[PDB]
C-alpha cells in the first residue's frame, strides 16, 4: 500500500532493499537490474499516466487488468525483474488502484523507482 | 539590526505604483519576525542572517563559479531548476534526482567533476527539509538570470 | 411611477477570459499576467466596470451621432444626465461546484504564448493566465425606473437588449484579436424587485 | 436609538479623499446624503426632510457587524495603568495603534484595559483601471473586499420611511464607484441587544462616548472642547447636484468623529455646506448618537 | 452602418497539429511536448491567436513592399486588419479570431479512433558519435476538423475597404493551407485545410451574397 | 517577391522499410516493434521527420567542406535549405517536408495482399550456444507507394539561389535511392525509388519549366 | 465468462487449479503443460490481437471461428493441453466473441495464461 505523502520514500527504499551484483568487481555494487528492463515495465505505465489525464478511468480499467499480466510477464522471464516485483510491492499496489488518482500515484510511484534506479548507479 | 524591502520594477512604471509595493515589503518584511530582507515579493522573506552570507555570496557566487567555466548547461538548464525549485513536492524530489544524473553523463567527460560536484551540491539543498536552506537557492537563481538577460 | 427592475442573466465563457490588474512580481517561471481575482475567495472574477466600459463602447458604435448612451452610463458634464440610471455589479463564478463535478484542476487555466520576431524569428514566451471555459459567472443589472422615465423606458429596453447582443459578438476582456472572449448570456430574464412596473412585456423581448 | 441596520456588501468603495483610497466604514454623513439623494428621486423628499429636523429620529454611520455589533475604540479613554520591558510594549502600542474596532461584548473590557489583538475586516484591494486609447487613462480604484460575513448596522429611527428608502440603497449602492459594481448591498433589519440599546443615550450628561462623527452646536462647542478627546478628519468633497452642469465643492465641514469620548454630551446640527448662490442645501447630517461608558 | 461578419470554415488536418501547450517540467517517462488542451474535456484547441500570428507573417510576405523589423511596421493593409499598436487610427481594427475546439468528436470517436491526440515517438542522431536522443511529442490526430470563425466588423471608417480585406483573408487562408499552421511544421506537422466557407453577417446589414462568389 | 512551389514526387518501396513506434501495449507474443501508423486508418505511414533527418545526414557528407559534429555546423547551403537555431538569417529555413500517406490502398487490394503490414520473425542467433532471441518487427510491404509533397519557399532573398538549391534537393533525393529512410537498413529493410519527380507552383508566380530538366534528367 | 475487471484474475486461479507433475521429483510441482504447448496457442491469438487493432471485426470472423477449431484439436492431441481448456474456460470463452472488445479482452486472456505461466515455475 502507498499513500501521497510516502510512494517515494517507499521507492526510494525499494531500491537500496533490492540486490546489488556483489561479486564481478568491475564498477561494482550494480544491479542485476537493467536500466532497460525497468523502462520496458515504465512503458506500460506512462501511456496510462497521460491517459488519465484525458479520458474517464471507465474506460482504462481494460489496461490497468493488463498492467498485472504484463508485470507478472516481465517477473517470469529474468529473474532481476522477479526482485524488483518483490521487493517494491508493485504486484500487491496494482491491485488497489479503483479510481484516477491511485492510478495517477501507482504511475508516478513506478517513476520514483526508476528515478532512485538512475541516481544510484 | 535594521529590516529591508526591495522590489524590482519595470522601467516607465510610475513611482507610486513603485513606492507603495516596496512599503508593502518592508511591512511584510517586519513580520518575519523583525529582522528580514523581503526580496521582489512577499514570500522571499529571508533573514539577513541567511540572505548575506548565503544567498548573496555564497549559492551566487557557487552558481556563478559553475555557469561560467562551460558552455553545455545555459539557461535552460536553470530554467528548468526554477520549476523544479518552486513546485516542490515529493515527487519533485525524484524527478530533480533524475534530471541532473541524466546531464551527468550527457556532458563531456572532461567537465564531469565539475558538474557531479555541483550536482551533489545541489542536491544537498535540495531534500533539507527545513525550507531555509531550499528557498535561498531559488533567489539565488533568481539573481543569476537577472544578470545574464540579454 | 419608481422601480429598479434588475437583468439576472448567467454569463457564459465560452473561450478564455483575461481581465488583468495589478501587476505585482514577474518572477521568471511566474505567471507574466496574472488574471484579476477576488482577493478573499482567490476565484477569477468579472469586475463591473469591465462590463460597463465594454457594453457602452459597443453601444457607441451602434448609437453614436450621445442622448441614448448619456442617460443608460452618465456623463460628467450634462446635468440632467449623471449618474445615468444603470448600476453594474461584478461577476461571481457561480459553478465553483458544477467545474469540480465536471473534474477540473483549478479555476483558472494557464495559456503558454510567445512571440516571434520577424526578423531575428527569436521566441519571446507569455503566461496569459485565463478564465476557463464555460465557467459561468453571477451577472445582474440594476436598470432604474423613475418619475421622468416612462417615456423612453421601452426604448433603453431596445438598447441595453442590444447591448448585450453585442458582447455575444465581441469579446469582454484583454487580448480579444487572439481568442480570450466569445461570452455568451443565457437565462437572460427581467425581475423587478422594489417597485411596480410590468415586467412581463420585457421577457419575451429578450427571448 | 432603534433598530441596527445591517447590510451586506461584499464589495464596496468609500472615499476617504481620494479614489486611490477606500475607508472599511462610511459615517453618517455619507448614508443620510444616499437617503436625500434617494428621496429626491422618488418624488419624497419633503417627508423625509419633514422628518429629518426632529428629535425623534437618529442616524449612526457603519461598524463592522461579525456575529455581533462592534464600536469604535474610544479616542485615548483606556488609561496608562507598568514600566517593565519597553522593548516590546512600544510594539504593542504599534498594533493596537490602527486597530479603532472594538466589539460590543468585550468594550468594557476595553475601558478597563485589555490588549484585544484586532481581528480582519475588508482586506482593501487597489486595482488599477484604465480607459482605452485616451491621453492620461490610468486612474487606479482602491477596494474594500469584505470578509465573508461582515456587514456595517446603521442605528437609526425605526421607520417606515426609512426602511422604504435603504430597500431601496440595496439596489443603488453605497459609497463610491456604484453604477461600476461597488457598494451594493442587501439590508437585513434587526434587533438591538440588550446591553447595547442599554447605552444609546442621546442627553446623558455623564462619561459618554459618542458614535457618530457630529458637528455641535455653538453653544456646546465651547465646553465640549474641554474634556473631549477627538479626532476631526475633515468632511469634504464635491457637491453632488441635478441642477448644476458644473462640479461645484462643498464649504468643507470640520467634524469631530466616532469615537470621539466626551463629557455633557452635545447636540449637532444638519449643516448647510452649499456652495455659495447655489439652489439647494447640501445638508451634511452632523448630529450625535452617544454611547455611555461607565453606566 | 456597423456590422459584424462571420467566417464559419471548418479546419481539417492533414499531419496533424502540434501546437505546444505547457512545456515545463514533465513527468520521466510522459510527453517530453504536450499539445495545449482544454481545462474541462481534455481535447485539442487551435488557439485564436496561433492562427492570427501564422496569418499576419504569411500575409507580411506578401502585402508588405518595405521588409517589416517589427508587427508595428506593416502596411497600411495588414495593420488595420491584425492590429496595430503604432497607429493613431488603427488600434483595435477588423478582426477577432476566435478559438478551434474540436467539432468533430463523435465522428471520429464513431471509427476505430481511441484518442484525439497521436502520439508519435521520434529521435535524433548526434552526427558524430551516433547517438540518439528520443522524445515523445504529442500529435492532433489526422481527420480532426475544427470549428473556426472570424468576426470582421465594419466600423464606418472605410465605407470602401470591405470588399478588399476579403481578398486578402482569403489569400490568408489559402497561404495556411500551403505553409504550416503551428509547431514544428519543418518536419511534416500542421498542414491544415479550410473547409466550407461562408461568411453570413450577424449584426447589421450588409449583403453578403455578392461577397460569398469570392470565397466560392 | 514570394513564391512558393511544390515538388509532388512519389515514393515507391522496394523490401519495404521499418519507421518504429513504441506501442507498449502492443502485445505479448506478437509485434514488438510496430511500425509508425495513422491512428484513424493505420496505414503504414512515411513521417516528414525521418525524411528530413536523412537529407541533412546524407548530404552532411556532400555540401559540408568541414564535419559537423551538431547541426547548426553545417555550411550555409544545408542551412539556408534545411534551417539552423544558432544563425540568424537562416532559422526557418526554405523546405517543408510534408509527411507521406499510403497512396495505393487499392492497388494493394487489387493485388493479393491481406495486411498492410507484413510481420517479420528475425531471431537474433547467440553464436556461442546457439540459443535463439526472436524478435517480431512490422514492416511496410513491398510495392507500397507514397504521396510525397515538399513545398519550397522564394522569399526576396533567392535572386539566383533557386537553381543552387536545387541542384541540392536532387542531391538528397537521389542519395536515398542509395540509402535506407531509417529503420535497420544494414539488412534490407529502405530502398526506395522516388517516382515521378514532378515541380509545380502553388503560390506566386515563379517559371518551372527550366526546373522540370535537372529533375527528370 | 470473464469480464473486464476480473480476466486475469481467473487466469491467475486457471493457473494454480491446473494439476502439477506430483511424481518425478527433479526439480517437483512442475505442470505436465510446457511451455511450447502453451505457446502454440497464444500464436493463434497474438496474430489476432495486432489484427483487431487494423482490420474490421466484420473481417476477422473466419479466423474466430478457426479458434474453437485448433483449441479443439490441440486439446486433442496431448492430455495436458486437454487439462488447460478445462481449467481456463477457454472453450466457453471462446464462444463469446462478438465484438472487437471482447476480441482484445479474450487475446489479453491468453496472455494472462501465458504470463503466470512463465511465473509459477
Amino acid at each position: 500500500i502507498l499513500t501521497d505523502e510516502n510512494y517515494v520514500d517507499i521507492a526510494e527504499k525499494a531500491i537500496l532493499k533490492l540486490e546489488r551484483n556483489t561479486r564481478n568487481r568491475k564498477n561494482p555494487d550494480a544491479f542485476f537490474l537493467t536500466t532497460s528492463k525497468l523502462r520496458n515495465l515504465l512503458s506500460l505505465t506512462s501511456t496510462l499516466f497521460d491517459e488519465s489525464k484525458v479520458k474517464e478511468y471507465d474506460a482504462l480499467l481494460d489496461r490497468i487488468a493488463y498492467l498485472r499480466v504484463q508485470f507478472v510477464y516481465q517477473a517470469g522471464r529474468e529473474i532481476a525483474v522477479k526482485d524488483l516485483i518483490e521487493k517494491a510491492q508493485i504486484l500487491e499496489a496494482l491491485k488497489e488502484i479503483k479510481d484516477r488518482e491511485t492510478l495517477q500515484r501507482f504511475c508516478r510511484y513506478m517513476e520514483a523507482l526508476v528515478a532512485y534506479f538512475k541516481f544510484y548507479g | 539590526t535594521l529590516s529591508a524591502g526591495i522590489g524590482l520594477f519595470a522601467d516607465k512604471t510610475p513611482i507610486s505604483l513603485m513606492a507603495h509595493q516596496t512599503g508593502e515589503l518592508e511591512e511584510a518584511a517586519k513580520g518575519n519576525e523583525k529582522d528580514s530582507i523581503s526580496l521582489f515579493s512577499s514570500d522571499y522573506t529571508f533573514k539577513f542572517d541567511r540572505f548575506i552570507t548565503n544567498v548573496y555570496d555564497d549559492k551566487l557566487e557557487q552558481i556563478r563559479y559553475f555557469f561560467n567555466h562551460q558552455d553545455e548547461r545555459g539557461k535552460n538548464f536553470i530554467y528548468k531548476l526554477i520549476e523544479l525549485l518552486r513546485n516542490h513536492d515529493r515527487m519533485n524530489m525524484a524527478r530533480l534526482a533524475y534530471y541532473l544524473t541524466r546531464l551527468e553523463e550527457l556532458t563531456r567527460e572532461t567537465d564531469r567533476d565539475k558538474f557531479k560536484t555541483f550536482k551533489n551540491l545541489f542536491y544537498s539543498w535540495y531534500t533539507n527539509k527545513n525550507d531555509k536552506d531550499r528557498k535561498e537557492a531559488e533567489l539565488a537563481l533568481l539573481l543569476y538570470i537577472y544578470e545574464i538577460r540579454k | 411611477t419608481f422601480a429598479k427592475i434588475k437583468f439576472s442573466a448567467q454569463i457564459r465563457l465560452e473561450t478564455g477570459l483575461h481581465i488583468g490588474g495589478s501587476d505585482a512580481f514577474a518572477a521568471i517561471g511566474a505567471i507574466n499576467s496574472p488574471v484579476i481575482k477576488d482577493p478573499i475567495t482567490n476565484l477569477p472574477i468579472i469586475p463591473g466596470s469591465s462590463l460597463k466600459g465594454k457594453m457602452r463602447t459597443l453601444l457607441a458604435k451602434v448609437y453614436n451621432e450621445s442622448d441614448i448612451l448619456s442617460r443608460l452610463f452618465g456623463n460628467s458634464k450634462d446635468k440632467r444626465f449623471k449618474m445615468g440610471r444603470l448600476i453594474f455589479r461584478d461577476a461571481f463564478l457561480s459553478n465553483a461546484d458544477e467545474l469540480d463535478s465536471l473534474g477540473v484542476r483549478s479555476y483558472t487555466e494557464v495559456k503558454f504564448e510567445n512571440t516571434i520576431d520577424r526578423i531575428t524569428a527569436e521566441a519571446n514566451p507569455r503566461q496569459i493566465e485565463r478564465a476557463i471555459r464555460n465557467s459561468t459567472f453571477d451577472f445582474e443589472l440594476i436598470y432604474e425606473i423613475t418619475d421622468e422615465n416612462e417615456n423612453q423606458v421601452e426604448e433603453d429596453f431596445k438598447v441595453i437588449r442590444d447591448g448585450l447582443k453585442l458582447l455575444e459578438l465581441d469579446y469582454l476582456g484583454g487580448s480579444g484579436s487572439r481568442g480570450y472572449g466569445k461570452v455568451a448570456f443565457e437565462n437572460l430574464k427581467a425581475t423587478t424587485v422594489f417597485g411596480n412596473y410590468d415586467v412581463k412585456t420585457l421577457n419575451e423581448l429578450l427571448t | 436609538t432603534y433598530k441596527l441596520y445591517i447590510m451586506t456588501f461584499q464589495n464596496a468603495h468609500f472615499g476617504s479623499g481620494t479614489l486611490d483610497s477606500s475607508k472599511l466604514t462610511f459615517s453618517a454623513d455619507r448614508i443620510f446624503s444616499a437617503l436625500v439623494l434617494e428621496a429626491l428621486k422618488m418624488g419624497k423628499l419633503d417627508a423625509f426632510l419633514a422628518e429629518a429636523n426632529q428629535d425623534k429620529f437618529t442616524l449612526t454611520d457603519a461598524f463592522p457587524f461579525q456575529f455581533g455589533p462592534f464600536l469604535p475604540k474610544p479616542i485615548g479613554y483606556p488609561k496608562h495603568d507598568q514600566s517593565v520591558d519597553v522593548k516590546e510594549v512600544r510594539r504593542q502600542a504599534k498594533l493596537s495603534k490602527k486597530l479603532q474596532f472594538l466589539a460590543l461584548e468585550n468594550v468594557d473590557d476595553y475601558l478597563n484595559g485589555e490588549l484585544f489583538e484586532n481581528e480582519e475586516h475588508a482586506v482593501i484591494d487597489t486595482v488599477t483601471k484604465n480607459q482605452p486609447h485616451k491621453d492620461d487613462n490610468l486612474y487606479q480604484v482602491a477596494t474594500t473586499r469584505f470578509s465573508n460575513d461582515t456587514s456595517l448596522y446603521v442605528i437609526a429611527n425605526e421607520s417606515d420611511l426609512l426602511n422604504e428608502l435603504m430597500s431601496s440603497l440595496q439596489y443603488s449602492g453605497l459609497g463610491g464607484k456604484r453604477s461600476s459594481g461597488f457598494g451594493r448591498f442587501e439590508l437585513d433589519i434587526q434587533n438591538i441587544p440588550l446591553e447595547l440599546s442599554d447605552r444609546l443615550t442621546k442627553n446623558h450628561s455623564d462619561k459618554v462616548m459618542s458614535l457618530t462623527t457630529a458637528l455641535p452646536v455653538d453653544a456646546d462647542l465651547e465646553e465640549a472642547m474641554e474634556d473631549g478627546h477627538y479626532l476631526l478628519t475633515k468632511s469634504s468633497g464635491f457637491a453632488f447636484s441635478h441642477a448644476t452642469n458644473e462640479n461645484y465643492r462643498k464649504q468643507d465641514l470640520y467634524k469631530f468623529a466616532s469615537g470621539s469620548t466626551f463629557s455633557k454630551t452635545f447636540e449637532g446640527q444638519i449643516v448647510d455646506v452649499r456652495p455659495l448662490d447655489f439652489p439647494h442645501a447640501v445638508l451634511n447630517y452632523a448630529k450625535p448618537l452617544f454611547f455611555k461608558l461607565e453606566v
